[PDB]
């Protein structure tokens, strides 16, 4: 399972 | 200004037989960006249907992939594997030695 | 020592073309799915046999997220040139390796999730998932916009908890795989490399893990003096092979012996020529 990032950069 | 110079090495998938169908590697590592350009000719003559291997990186954000086409080698035919790659202010371009 | 990643790369091209993004998972360090925005019909597709037991909702879930961190990465693709003050006609590489190391009793070591631009690295969360560490000045500014929207308490969410989950769940269907080794098999060849002298190269070839060890010897202490190694290289068939030599004065050869080391031989090999 991926992961899903939160914040942008 | 993402260089890092790539490796190469070229070497058949099979331990070399005069006339007999054996499938020709050329594996380039190192280099980013991972846009690359890769060329295997054939006495200097670009052979086509060249497939590239799926790109994949290393833990030092590298990359690498694997060039290959089949192929029969015989006595007289030079085979070699030719790079570009904004790393290097020119092409690279290094011969196949059966015992290599 | 099972672990799991997902290194995922977007690069930004010249052109009318949106960067492409590619994402790729591991398990044990085998590669087991994949994505490429590329593809005529871009979703997660199976890279091991074992992952063909996952239903489709598996797929298209993860294949969701995929098409968000593609958005993910376009944007901070444009926010890292205004951070560096770059300019818009060349192409950008932005890399990230996220993902969890087990250990024998399926105990989490340790979380990883770092970011590099133009290949060097940018920013990380570090060991206890809670602070980052930023490389640059750019780096300082990401630091903080997570700090202050709480971000490693999501990718730690992600890591102590569905990163462990899954993983053991694969490893559960794919251990039988995993565990599979291939033997190398080895011979040694003969060059005239010089006269008075000559070369021998032991090669082994179609082993799989990758790890193996090639060793010389004249009866008795290693040579590693004089010796030539090559990077092992892959087969292009799943297997890989890899040589070792040694200069030897010509008429005596047959008394050096080559040993090879590797996780699938009842025992390590020896030959000569």
């Amino acid at each position: 399972a991926a992961v899903y990032n939160f914040a942008t950069m | 200004m993402i260089q890092k110079t790539p490796q190469i090495q070229v070497y058949s998938r099979h331990p070399p037989e005069n006339g007999k169908p054996n499938i020709l590697n050329c594996y380039v590592t190192q280099f980013h960006p991972p846009h690359i350009e890769i060329q295997m000719l054939k006495n200097g003559k670009k052979i086509p249907k060249v497939e590239m291997s799926d790109m994949s990186f290393s833990k030092d954000w590298s990359f690498y992939i694997l060039a290959h086409t089949e192929f029969t080698p015989t006595e007289t035919d030079t085979y070699a594997c030719r790079v570009k790659h904004d790393s290097m202010a020119e092409p690279k371009t290094v011969y196949w030695d059966r015992d290599m | 020592p099972h672990s799991m990643r997902y290194f995922e790369t977007a690069v930004s091209r010249p052109g009318l073309e949106e960067p492409r993004y590619i994402s790729v998972g591991y398990v044990d360090n085998k590669e087991f799915v994949r994505f490429d925005s590329d593809a005529e019909n871009p979703r997660y597709e199976p890279r091991a046999p074992w992952m063909e037991q996952e239903g489709p909702e598996y797929w298209e879930r993860e294949t969701q997220k995929a098409k968000g961190q593609e958005q993910w990465f376009r944007v901070s693709l444009r926010n890292l040139l205004g951070y560096y003050n770059q300019s818009a006609g060349g192409s950008h590489t932005l890399q990230q390796m996220s993902g969890c190391d087990l250990g024998s009793d399926w105990r989490l070591l340790r979380g990883y999730l770092q970011f590099a631009y133009e290949g060097r690295d940018y920013i990380a969360l570090n060991e206890d998932l809670k602070t980052w560490t930023a490389a640059d000045m750019a780096a300082q500014i990401t630091r903080r916009k997570w700090e202050q929207s709480g971000a490693a308490e999501h990718y730690k969410a992600y890591l102590e908890g569905e990163c462990v989950e899954w993983l053991h769940r694969y490893l559960k269907n794919g251990n039988a795989t995993l565990l599979r080794t291939d033997s190398p098999k080895a011979h040694v060849t003969h060059h005239p490399r010089s006269k008075g002298e000559v070369t021998l190269r032991c090669w082994a070839l179609g082993f799989y893990p990758a790890d193996i060890t090639l060793t010389w010897q004249l009866n008795g202490e290693e040579l590693t003096q004089d010796m030539e190694l090559v990077e092992t290289r892959p087969a292009g068939d799943g297997t890989f092979q890899k040589w070792a030599s040694v200069v030897v004065p010509l008429g005596k050869e047959q008394n050096y012996t080559c040993r090879v080391y590797h996780e699938g031989l009842p025992e390590p090999l020896t030959l000569r020529w």
